[PDB]
């Protein structure tokens, strides 16, 4: 499980308005490329054989000659060295299927360290540059804590809020990652490649068209559909995008829910129903950072998706970040199409759950509307509208029609007949 | 889960009670039973192959903004362990201008 | 049932309780009840006294609307695996304009009944192996033929799937449906060469002749001495190892341990190595034609018809390349017959191909590849179907082969039993024309358009799969027919417990009457809720309307759960309509979830994709409309325990009562609509408060209206307009015309049926393309007799069969378990 | 294939091979004893128990998967060869791929 | 969906009322503010009933009006408790009494 | 008050809220003789100061 976690490696993204972008023939962003905890691979800078060796990367154990030449000759027994049979191997060994199998088991943690790096918007110049130049007591404390920095003697010791990355892939795929057994302080603790990473290295940006670097979003690495068509329980900030001319189709969270919005209209700018601010207005306070909250997160990307989205301020001034040119949300890698095959349409293949929340400055960034293209949107927070977003039709989803007709209720035709 | 409606949204968990800590028994998740989630899919203008050359995509129709179904769109399945060494540029083979990616335990 | 009164035609069973769960235990459809009613065979086995050669259809008297009896009218068994490749038009043998109908599975592995490792597999680990770790001894504990570092290398990590005997299975289950064509003439019947080309009259005399590589027509001779496979160019390879050793360094995990079990000295013992190559790589390997000598109507132009038989032309398999291990005798080191090897000869034809083969080369030397198609095509002739049943018989006691080859069997009648569609006439016995498209245009029993071929012989385009089948691993077929894992659907046999179709002479037969049932199923699910035939065509992502996306969607198999096939919602309602229709229940295979196992039949494992069962009209013009009707009625009624209360039986004139309706007493009223012209039946009380379906309705099951919508359109005047008495989309047949059955040559003194009696009146349309409601109108003057006769003031006078219900029970013999035999009576203690 | 890469290097001894992460190409001695060795690198051999030597039929190609296992990786720069043709078809070539797992220390 | 015997306005032109002379600062109605708007049509001459149409195409925002899943914009007098209502409703908190509670509420 | 950061323009249906503790500490301040009337961010506004 930790080769998935660092050879399955994928290429970043690309700000796009529709679906399906890809980058050049050759550049260095194209081969630009990540692991699935969003965390940029090193690119070697010399010439092979390699003169100056690079940081690392994750934690492992090592084996020594001088135990396993005691175990090699019945002089010694440990606990997690009780001989087996030879039909207890694992059975990817040896299997043709190997590299389909290891490349799907990838996805399932990508998308638990997509929501860890999404629930607090966190963009990715903060968290560059959160070893490079900070005076902020928070966006330190997050990187010293998600990755493996601390050491007693010789020994692994699990990161903090990787255990919540653990618990975001038990909590909502239902399937616990395999793990080792691990003693720190004489209390056994189980570590997983959740928890052994290292801190340092660039983290997964996007790229735009023309191939400039738009790291103003959280990162992301693959698209929406893979973290909500492969997920057993998702949180409520990224949930797929319910059809369009239905009734009860696409709406958000008013401060019926406890939100604010924060309507700068004098600059023909507003905002969405957000949290509350409790001095984090402008800038956050040293030492922290920006609140868990869904219904705050879900608005956001709700606007982020209107089609010209400003990421601008507190006062509505541009921030240190680079923005893509209009509403692009980073969109996913476009392959060749087959026989009777399409590409994707509008935002369908997009990463929408990237909402910046917090800039590189320790300031708050706010995703802006017009005061004349934000009326809908406010009317669907205030649940007096619909919006119109493109949707997959997959095991329970059905095309709308734009005449909603309804009848009575119940409406079950075999499906009494079946267990309903 | 992908929502067919809004109150398939609201009746989402938290992210606070999504992340707490779990005492159950929780098998592994082979890619052996996630080789099923993107081949046995809704769509009929699937041609369903039978072999793994072509089960790599997720296939499927999408409901559009407008009201338009389109059939048979595809999302690209994004994790290789394969760096091309020698890129197609200009429609024929010339090797790459770029550097190798390393890594380090 | 056929109905003797209204009195049980009113009380007949209903839908929605003939489709509720059954927890019964119930026995096989064998193919036998059909039989006992349509032939002079009712009590036991008779070999070749039995002429079931003239008996192939349903016969009896009829009873006109006129009052007068028909003496010995007849109705076609309508299904047959076979498609004519010439066609006789005019008298005389022509190649056929039309392309072949082809089929395709969706060949996976998934999560099958759970494998465990056994006393051996723990033998090999615990001792020897382990105990090599302290001896610095690297001996061989070879097991039956094969080295200790090849049982070393299999006796390791095993997948947690368990294997599903099912793909070789139907492979052997299809090749066998194949080769039982040429047992003898009086034990096929002749119905069955008519059933598309039905101007041609097959002979007693000569029997067919099953070849292979030898049709006339696009292509199709796939190679007939330099064969490849049919579907994609292309030769395969096979090579015969006796180690792990030689297999180069590529392949080394696709490697197939040939069991010592299935060759013995029992046999021609080197043709149970083409079956087994045969059930484990491909399907088809090569296209076989069935060719047979037929004659015209009168009998003059005695010439030579061609077929191709339909699981000839099911794509299954994707193991082109083999390397077969073979059993090195007792014990011996590794090393033409370099390391034992019992054979490997090539065949009995001679094959002059691109390694050319000269008549039969013997040949295992190390590696040394042949081809595949080649090899194959050797051993065409001589696959007779006793051999395949005592291969059977050597498999069934090493796995267990009874259940998975009844499953694997009516999965090959599900999809191998093919159906000309209908025409639309107002009597009865409409055909098509010769030399067209619609002659040949065919249907499943799954009311569901079989696709034919777009351009010509050996095919790159690769069509839209049909159903999801399962398949034998390699991996874990080299560790269960080795002893050294074990599974519940696996627990070996004998060879008396191979099923009773397995090498016996009345398969083509039996199976083409397995597979009325099954379109019976279908039938009554498709009429339930009318939906014509285009609200099914382009019924998966119409926007309008959110409950068909739902009734189609749920209908096929594509969900999954873990890693395995959850079946078909909806396809229990036809396997319910299956138990509680005919008390007898569909072969099962086994899936599991996890720990909870669950059932998937033939009924759960279609795939969308593909137009349903159309009707054409007599210029052969299409009038999709109705709804998906196959077979004529008189199979959906007649051969059936519990036939729901819509499909009924007209019950004959007794005195002055015929035929009676359901009125306002039963919670029906009458449309009326805007002119005072033209009236509708007794439909339900919310055909006036609709017009138009709600985006989550659909036409409510109502038994009592269907039956009165088709005892409104059995008048023979009736148009199918809307709310308002407008057209609609959908083509309407010209007159009123009814789908009836297809026309087969008849005998001497033998009739052919007389006025909506060989006909379809169960497909009452209800639901038009559009989401409209289609109502069946009469003019005012002709529209009182009906209204009347549905308030039991009047009676209506319709034609019917005059025969009478029996429905036996099961048998449980079936020509398979003669175990009564004088010699094992006395070596009975002893098993 | 292994040490195949065109450019940038990695042909990390195409014919005289050596580590790609760093300068070196290593030593083995296979001795039977302790009383055999160098007698300065006692407290680093490895027994080779006969187990491992009774895993792999040839019993040589597991020294090797047991000197692989042991020492050092990556030894070689491994690639990936591939027949692969462009968008339509016209420009047929063999691509050279390096997998990720053969770029880490 | 055919004609009644019955004389139709020409367009959707509901009854208004009588206009008289204006005076100083002082306006017309403005639109379906001075109408009669309750007289529906429901029973014809010819004992037949009467139907409101619009087209499919002008009809989808009245039907999710009626499925309440929109709002319609009709004009009003704004009389005594109706106040104008601002285009960009960013409401806040509920409760909202100022001078209210200080008053009978 | 606790509400004027969370705010910055009025709700529809909201004023501004009797706060006579801090009424009186608004008179404190433009009593200093040295203040402006501008905005949550510091902008101008419409009226004339």
């Amino acid at each position: 499980e930790l080769n998935v976690a660092l050879s399955q490696v994928a290429p970043k993204m690309t700000t796009a308005a529709g679906g399906w972008a890809a980058q050049a023939a050759n550049s260095a962003q194209q081969s630009d490329v990540c692991y699935s905890s969003l965390l940029t691979v090193t690119r070697s800078a010399a010439n092979f054989p390699l003169a100056n060796q690079p940081a690392a990367d994750m934690r492992v154990y090592d084996t020594d000659p001088a135990t396993w030449n005691k175990v090699a000759l019945g002089l010694a027994t440990a606990a997690n060295l009780v001989p087996e049979q030879s039909m207890d191997v694992p059975f990817v060994v040896g299997d043709a299927r190997t590299s389909f199998w290891e490349r799907l088991q990838a996805i399932p943690m990508c998308i638990a360290w997509t929501m860890y790096y999404h629930s607090r918007g966190i963009t990715t110049l903060a968290w560059d540059n959160a070893y490079t130049d900070n005076t902020n007591k928070w966006l330190q404390k997050m990187v010293r804590n998600t990755f493996s920095t601390t050491q007693s003697v010789g020994t692994i010791i699990p990161a903090r809020y990787g255990k919540i990355v653990c618990n975001l892939y038990k909590n909502m795929f239902h399937r616990a990652p395999a793990y080792v057994a691990t003693s720190v302080g004489g209390k056994e603790l189980h570590i997983t490649h959740f928890e052994r990473w290292l801190p340092g290295g660039t983290y997964a940006n996007v790229y735009s068209g023309a191939g400039a670097v738009v790291n103003c979003f959280s990162p992301v690495l693959i698209p929406d559909i893979w973290c909500q068509y492969f997920t057993a329980k998702l949180p409520l900030f990224a949930g797929a995008f319910p059809p369009a001319q239905g009734q009860n189709s696409t709406k958000g969270f008013n401060s019926k829910q406890g939100l604010m919005i924060h309507r700068n209209q004098n600059n023909n700018l507003v905002a969405p129903y957000l949290e509350k601010f409790a001095d984090n207005s402008s800038y956050f306070p040293v030492g922290q950072g920006p609140e868990i909250n869904d219904m705050a997160t879900w608005n956001g990307r709700l606007w982020m998706t209107t089609g010209n989205v400003q990421y601008l301020d507190y006062s509505g001034a541009a921030i240190v970040e680079a923005v893509p040119p209009a509403g692009e949300l980073p969109v996913g890698k476009q392959i060749p199409l087959l026989a009777g095959e399409n590409a994707p349409i509008e935002l369908t293949n997009a990463a929408t759950t990237c909402v910046p929340r917090y800039s590189n400055d320790g300031r708050r960034i706010f995703t802006y509307l017009t005061t004349a293209q934000s009326v809908i949107p406010v009317q669907a927070c205030n649940r007096a509208a619909n919006l119109a977003r493109s949707c997959w039709l997959l095991s329970n989803v059905y095309a709308e029609p734009a005449l909603q007709a309804l009848g009575d209720e119940v409406e079950d035709a075999f499906d009494t007949l079946t267990n309903s | 889960p992908i929502s067919a409606d809004f109150s398939e949204v609201e009746n989402a968990p938290s992210f606070l009670s999504l992340a707490e800590n779990t005492d159950e028994v929780l098998k592994p998740y082979t890619g052996l039973e996630i080789q099923t989630i993107i081949t046995n899919i809704v769509g009929d203008a699937n041609p369903n192959q039978s072999r793994i050359f072509d089960q790599d995509r997720l296939r499927g129709n999408q409901y559009s903004a407008g009201g338009l179904v389109t059939q048979n769109a595809v999302s690209a399945i994004p994790f290789t362990n394969l760096i091309p060494r020698t890129i197609r540029v200009g429609n024929i083979l010339v090797n790459s201008a770029n550097r190798l990616q390393i890594t380090e335990t | 049932p056929i109905s003797a009164d209204f009195s049980e035609v009113e009380n007949a069973p209903s839908f929605l309780s003939l489709a509720e769960n059954t927890d019964e235990v119930l026995k096989p459809y064998t193919g036998l009840e059909i039989q006992t009613i349509i032939t002079n065979i009712v009590g036991d086995a008779n070999p070749n006294q039995s002429r079931i050669f003239d008996q192939d259809r349903l016969r009896g008297n009829q009873y006109s609307a006129g009052g007068l009896v028909t003496q010995n009218a007849v109705s076609a068994i309508p299904f047959t695996n076979l498609i004519p490749r010439t066609i006789r038009v005019g008298n005389i043998l022509v190649n056929s304009a039309n392309r072949l109908q082809i089929t395709e599975t969706n060949v996976s592995e998934y999560y099958s009944n759970p494998i465990i490792a056994t006393k051996l597999s723990e033998m090999i680990s615990d001792q020897v192996k382990n105990n090599q770790f302290s001896t610095w001894r690297r001996d061989n504990t070879s097991l039956q033929g094969f080295n200790a570092f090849d049982i070393a290398t299999i006796n390791t990590a095993i997948l947690p799937n368990g294997l599903s005997l099912e793909s070789m299975l139907l492979k052997l289950s299809l090749l066998h449906s194949i080769k039982a064509m040429n047992v003898d003439a009086a034990s096929i019947n002749r119905s069955q060469y008519q059933v598309i080309d039905h101007n041609t009259v097959p002979t007693i005399g000569a029997p067919a002749v099953v070849g292979v590589n030898n049709s006339p027509v696009f292509g199709e001779d796939c190679g007939g001495n330099n064969p490849v496979y049919p579907f994609g160019g292309g030769t395969g390879a096979i090579a015969f190892h006796v180690t792990l050793q030689t297999v180069p360094d590529e392949r080394k995990s696709y490697a197939i341990f040939v069991p010592p079990a299935i060759l013995q000295a029992t046999s021609d013992a080197n043709e149970a190595l083409a079956l087994f190559a045969l059930s484990m790589s491909e399907w088809p390997h090569a296209l076989y034609t069935v060719t047979k000598q037929t004659t015209d109507l009168a009998g003059a132009n005695a010439g030579q018809q061609v077929f191709i038989p339909t699981q000839s032309t099911i794509h299954i398999g994707g193991r082109r390349v083999l390397d077969l291990i073979i059993p090195r005798r007792e014990i011996a080191p590794n090393p033409v017959r370099p390391q034992a090897g019992p054979d490997a000869t090539a065949g009995a034809i001679p094959l002059a191909a691109g390694q050319l083969f000269n008549m039969n080369f013997i040949g295992a030397p190390a590696f040394e590849e042949w081809p595949l198609t080649s090899y194959l095509y050797s051993w065409a002739g001589r696959f007779d179907i006793t051999t395949i049943r005592q291969y059977m018989g050597r498999l069934a006691t090493m796995v267990g082969v009874k259940d998975a080859y009844w499953a694997a069997h009516e999965l090959n009648v599900a999809l191998s039993q093919v159906a000309p569609k209908m025409t639309t006439a107002a009597g009865g016995w409409a055909a098509q024309a010769a030399n067209s498209a619609q002659q040949s245009d065919v249907c499943y029993s799954s009311l569901l358009t079989v696709t034919r071929s777009a351009a010509n012989f050996p095919l790159a385009n690769q069509p839209a799969a049909d159903m999801r089948v399962y398949d034998t691993d390699p991996a874990t077929w080299n560790k269960v027919a080795l002893g050294l894992a074990t599974a519940a659907n696996l627990v070996p046999e004998q060879s008396m417990d191979v099923p009773f179709v397995v090498g016996d002479a009345r398969t083509s037969f039996w199976e083409r009457l397995q597979a009325i049932p099954m379109c019976i199923a279908w039938t009554m699910y498709y009429h339930s809720r009318g939906i014509t035939t285009l609200a099914w065509d382009n019924a998966y992502t119409d926007n309008t309307n959110k409950w068909l996306q739902k009734m189609v969607r749920n209908t096929f198999s594509t969900t999954q759960s873990v890693g395995t096939i959850i079946p078909a919602r909806y396809g229990k309602i036809v396997c319910n309509l299956y138990k509680n229709m005919f008390h007898r229940a569909p072969a099962y295979v086994a899936t599991s979830v996890g720990g909870k196992e669950l059932h998937i039949t033939h009924f759960e494992r279609w795939l969308p994709g593909g137009t349903y069962a159309n009707v054409y009209s007599g210029a052969g013009a299409v009038v999709n409309c109705f709804s998906p009707v196959l077979i004529p009625d008189i199979w959906c009624q007649y051969f059936t325990a519990k036939l729901p209360l819509f499909a009924g039986a007209f019950p004959p004139a007794q005195g002055q009562n015929s035929t009676k309706g359901f009125n306002s007493k039963q919670g029906l009223m009458i449309h009326r609509n805007q002119n005072n012209n033209l009236v509708a039946p007794y439909l339900e009380k919310f055909a006036d408060n609709s017009s138009y379906f709600p985006v989550g309705q659909g036409p409510e099951i109502n038994d009592m209206a269907t039956w009165n919508g088709r005892l409104w359109m059995t008048t023979g005047n009736v148009q199918y307009l809307d709310y308002s008495g407008a057209a609609i989309v959908e083509a309407v047949p010209p007159a009123g015309e009814l789908p009836v059955g297809k026309q087969i040559p008849l005998l001497a003194g033998e009739n052919a049926p007389i006025e909506l009696t060989n006909a379809a009146t169960t497909c009452v349309p209800r639901y038009s393309n559009d989401g409209r409601r289609i109502f069946t109108y009469l003019t005012t003057a002709q529209s009182v007799i009906p209204v009347q006769a549905c308030n039991r003031a009047a009676n209506l006078a319709r034609s019917c069969w005059l025969l009478s219900n029996v429905y036996a029970e099961p048998a449980l013999q079936a020509l398979g378990d003669e175990v009564e035999d004088a010699f094992d009576t006395l070596t009975n203690s002893s098993f | 294939g292994v040490n195949n890469s065109p450019v940038f290097g990695e042909d990390c001894g195409g014919n005289n091979p050596v580590y790609p992460f760093g300068g070196g190409t290593g030593a083995i001695a296979f001795h039977v004893t302790l009383q055999t060795v160098p007698d300065e690198r006692k407290s680093y051999a490895i027994f080779v128990p006969p187990a491992i030597l009774q895993a792999t039929s040839d019993a040589n190609e597991a020294l090797a998967l047991f000197a692989l296992s042991m020492s050092e990786w990556p030894h070689a720069l491994y690639t990936v060869t591939k027949q692969t043709t462009d968008l339509a078809g016209a420009n047929a070539g063999q691509q050279v791929f390096i997998p990720t797992q053969s770029t880490i220390h």
